[PDB]
C-alpha cells in the first residue's frame, strides 16, 4: 500500500504511521465512506500484524460520531494530539525516577527513552538495564541510544533477566495495546520478568498512549488473538503485576483503566 | 482590609514553626473561614483572578507545611466550587458571591456533619466478644468503638507509639467507658496476633492510589494482618482524600528532633551516631480491606471514583 | 601447562563424560606417576574450567584416595543408571516436560521414559549465550520424540502448557539449592507462580561447601554475562539423586554425612 514509504522517520511509530496514511488517503473519495475506511483499515493491518496498528484505525474512524468539510478537519488536530502525548506522558512519568535509582527495560520503546531524557534534564542520576531481546535486536540500539545521553547503560541477556532483578529499583515499560480488565500487550519477554519483578516485590510502572486502549478480555495466554501474535512475538500480562500506568489521560490504576476505556466509546 | 492579611501571616506562622489545632475538623474549619473571608473582603471583578489569589494561597500553605494534606483540600474543593459555579452561570459577574457564600455553607455544614455520619455506621462492622486493636490516638476511631461498645460488648487492645506515646492516653479514655483496653508496646505486635478478629485505625490521609499516610508502626500492623489475613478497615473523613499519587517523595515522613529517640545527656557518642525520627510511613494499597467514610463503607479500589468528583484535574498541581 | 594436554585430549576423546569426569580422569591416571601436588593439580584444573563440578570432584577423590581409586569411578558410571531408573517412573503418558539446556542425566531418563512405553512433549529452551538447547533436541529428536524448541524469552508464556519441569544440575548448596544455567532461576519462579513442579536432576559428585544467600554470594571464579546463578531451595519440589530421592531440606545431612 503506502505505509512503507512513510517509514522514512523512525522516531514515529507504526500505529501513527497507519493513522497518518489514513488521514493523507481520506481525501481521495470520488454511508458508504465507512466501508471504504474499514477496507482501508484492513488492508492496513494485512501488511502489519499489531494490536497498536489497529486499535489506532478503530479510534481514528471513531471521529464520525457534499458535507465532507467537518470530517477532514479532524485528522491534523488528532495527529496533533498523539504528538503532543508523549511529551504529557514524559511529563507526568520523569517525576518517579530518583537520584542513584537502577531502572531495568525490556526492549526499544520511544516513550521510555523520551522519559528517560526527561529525567536526565531533570538534573538526575540513574543506571538502565536492557534486556538483549534476542528475537530482533532491539536492546542493545536502545542501549545505543541512550550511550549519547551520558546516561551509565548496560545490555543483559534474555535470560540473565531474574538475576539482576534484585538490583533494579523499578521496572518501566511500554506497551502495545492496554486489554480492557487492565492487563498489557508487549513483547515476549514482557509477563515472565513482572512475575520475577512481583515476586521481588519492585514496582512496575507501564507508559502508554491513549490510542493503544484495545476492547479484549483474555484470560490466559492462550485467549489472545492468532493474528496479533505473528516463536509468538506478543504475550499477556495479568493486571494484578502493574504497579501504575501513565498515560495522556493522567496516571490511572489498573482497576481504573476500564472505566477509560468504556468511556473512550472504543 | 489589614486584617485579613494579619490573620493570613498568622495561620502561615501557626502552621509553619508549631503544630495548629488538636483535631484535624478545627483545622479544616478554620481553612474554610480562611477562605471564605479573602474570598469575601477582597477586589476582584472577574472568576479568573479570584482563582489565581486562592491558587496562589494554597501553594502559600502547602509551603508552609507540606507534611499535612489538610488546607491543600479545602483550597482544591473550593476552586473547584468557584468552577462549578461558574460554569453554571455562564454556561453572570453578579450573583457569584452570594452563591459561593452559600456553598461555603453547605460545606462547613456537611463537614460538621461528617462525624456523627461516620459514627452512627458502628454496629454493623462490630460484633459481641470481638477483638479489636488500634494504634496511636484517633478522634474518629474512639467515637467508633465508643458508639459500638454502648449496645454490644468486646475487646480493644491498644498500641502506644515509641517516640509519642500517644495511645495511652487512649487507652485511658477508653477504659473509662468501660471498654477492658490493653496498653503494650510496639515489638509485641506479631505476637498479639493470631488472637486479633479485627483491625481499625486511622490515617492522616489518603493517596490517589489508595494508599495512606499514617502514624510510624502502621506498616507492620499492615503486613502483620496481611500475614493472618485479618481484615484491616479505616475510618477517614472526606477531606483527607490526597489527589497525588506517591512518587518518590523523599521528604514524605515528618522528621523531628531526635532528642525523643535519644536524650542528649548521653554523652560523647552523639557525635558520631545518625539517630532519625520519622513520624509517618507508607502504606501500599494491597494491605487495606475496606474505607468507612461518611457516605458509607468503600473499596479501596473506588478511591479515585471517589476523588474525581471532589477535585478538578486541573487543581491537582494546585 | 603439564596436565592441559591430557585434559584436552580426554575431551576430545570420549563425548559421554564431563568435565568433573574428565578431571577424575586426569587425577587418578597422574596419580601412579602426595597431597600438596594433588592439590595443586585440582587448584590447576578448577582454574582452566571454571566450574564447580570439577573442584567438587577433585576434592571429593582427594578425600576418598591407587586400589581404591577404581570404586569411585566405577560408582559413579552406574550412577547415572541408578538415577534415570529412579527418576524415569514420575513421568506419566501425555505430560508435558520442560527442559532448560542441555545434560545427559535428563537424556537418559527420557529416554529410560520413551523405553518404558511412554508418550509425552518436551520442550526445550534455546539457551541464547551457547546454543544448546538445538543440540539438545536435535540429539533426542532421533528417539521418536515430538520435541520443539523455544526462546529464552518464551519460557512465561509456554509455562501454562507444561505439566512438570525437569532441568539439570552442576552443583548442590547446603541449603538444598542448584546452581544451574543462568536462565534457570526465572524458569523456577515462573513454575512456582503457577504451582508447577519443579524436578531437579543430579548425581552426588556435585556437593559443594556453599552457603549462598542470593546472586551475589556465587563466587566469581565460577560465574565467569554471567553464565550461572543460584536457585533458592523453596521452589524446588524434589532431587533425584544415586542416594535416593532427597527433599530439599534433607540435602545438608547428607552434604554432611559425604564430607563435602
Amino acid at each position: 500500500y503506502f505505509k512503507s514509504q512513510m517509514k522514512e522517520d523512525p522516531d514515529m511509530a507504526s500505529a501513527v504511521a497507519a493513522i497518518r496514511t489514513l488521514l493523507e488517503f481520506l481525501k481521495r473519495d470520488k454511508q458508504g465512506l465507512r466501508a471504504n475506511l474499514t477496507s482501508a483499515i484492513e488492508t492496513l493491518c494485512g501488511v502489519d500484524s499489531s494490536v497498536a496498528v489497529s486499535s489506532g484505525g478503530e479510534l481514528f474512524l471513531r471521529f464520525i460520531s457534499k458535507c465532507k468539510k467537518i470530517m477532514i478537519e479532524r485528522g491534523e488536530l488528532f495527529l496533533r494530539r498523539i504528538s503532543l502525548s508523549r511529551n504529557k506522558i514524559a511529563d507526568l512519568c520523569h517525576t518517579f525516577i530518583k537520584d542513584g535509582a537502577t531502572i531495568l527495560t525490556h526492549a526499544y520503546s520511544r516513550v521510555v527513552l523520551r522519559v528517560l531524557e526527561a529525567a536526565v534534564a531533570a538534573k538526575k542520576r540513574f543506571s538502565v538495564y536492557v534486556t538483549e531481546s534476542q528475537p530482533d535486536l532491539s536492546g542493545k540500539k536502545m542501549a545505543k541510544a541512550l550511550c549519547h545521553l551520558n546516561v551509565p547503560v548496560t545490555v543483559v541477556l534474555d535470560a540473565a533477566v531474574g538475576y539482576i532483578m534484585e538490583k533494579a529499583d523499578l521496572v518501566i515499560v511500554g506497551a502495545e495495546g492496554v486489554v480492557e480488565n487492565g492487563g498489557i500487550i508487549n513483547k515476549i519477554g514482557t509477563n515472565q520478568m513482572a512475575v520475577c519483578a512481583k515476586a521481588q516485590n519492585k514496582p512496575f510502572y507501564v507508559v502508554a498512549e491513549s490510542f493503544k486502549f484495545v476492547r479484549l478480555f483474555p484470560l490466559n495466554q492462550q485467549d489472545v488473538p492468532d493474528k496479533f501474535k505473528y516463536h509468538p512475538w506478543v504475550d499477556y500480562t495479568a493486571p494484578s503485576l502493574i504497579t501504575l500506568l501513565f498515560t495522556d489521560l493522567g496516571v490511572l490504576t489498573p482497576s481504573a483503566v476500564s472505566d477509560e476505556l468504556i468511556k473512550l466509546y472504543l | 482590609g489589614s486584617e485579613l492579611s494579619e490573620r493570613i501571616e498568622s495561620f502561615v506562622e501557626t502552621l509553619k514553626r508549631g503544630g495548629g489545632p488538636r483535631s484535624s475538623e478545627e483545622m479544616a474549619r478554620e481553612t474554610l473561614g480562611l477562605l471564605r473571608q479573602i474570598i469575601t473582603d477582597h477586589r476582584w471583578s472577574n472568576a479568573g483572578e479570584l482563582m489565581e489569589l486562592i491558587r496562589r494561597e494554597g501553594r502559600r500553605m502547602t509551603a508552609a507545611q507540606p507534611s499535612e494534606t489538610t488546607v491543600g483540600n479545602m483550597v482544591r474543593r473550593v476552586l473547584k466550587i468557584i468552577r462549578e459555579e461558574y460554569g453554571r452561570l455562564h454556561g453572570h459577574y453578579a450573583q457569584l458571591q452570594s452563591n459561593i457564600i452559600e456553598a461555603i455553607n453547605e460545606l462547613l455544614v456537611e463537614l460538621e456533619g461528617t462525624m456523627e455520619n461516620i459514627a452512627a455506621q458502628a454496629l454493623e462492622h462490630i460484633h459481641s466478644n470481638e477483638v479489636i486493636m488500634t494504634i496511636g490516638f484517633s478522634r474518629t476511631v474512639e467515637a467508633f468503638l465508643k458508639e459500638a461498645a454502648r449496645k454490644r460488648k468486646f475487646h480493644v487492645i491498644v498500641a502506644e507509639c515509641a517516640p509519642f506515646c500517644q495511645g495511652h492516653e487512649m487507652a485511658v479514655n477508653l477504659s473509662k467507658a468501660g471498654i477492658e483496653t490493653t496498653v503494650m508496646t510496639d515489638a509485641a505486635i506479631f505476637a498479639v496476633m493470631s488472637r486479633v478478629n479485627k483491625v481499625i485505625i486511622g490515617t492522616k490521609t489518603i493517596l490517589a492510589n489508595g494508599a495512606l499516610r499514617a502514624v510510624t508502626g502502621t506498616h507492620t500492623l499492615a503486613l502483620a494482618a496481611k500475614h493472618h489475613s485479618t481484615p484491616l478497615i479505616v475510618c477517614a473523613p472526606m477531606f483527607k482524600l490526597s489527589p497525588q499519587f506517591p512518587n518518590e517523595e523523599d521528604s514524605f515522613h515528618k522528621f523531628v528532633a531526635p532528642e525523643e529517640v535519644l536524650p542528649f545527656t548521653e554523652g560523647d557518642i552523639l557525635e558520631k551516631v545518625s539517630v532519625h525520627c520519622p513520624v509517618f510511613d507508607y502504606v501500599p494499597p494491597e494491605l487495606i480491606t475496606l474505607f468507612i467514610s461518611n457516605i458509607g463503607g468503600n473499596a479501596p479500589s473506588y478511591i479515585y471514583r471517589l476523588m474525581s468528583e471532589l477535585y478538578h484535574p486541573d487543581d491537582h498541581v494546585l
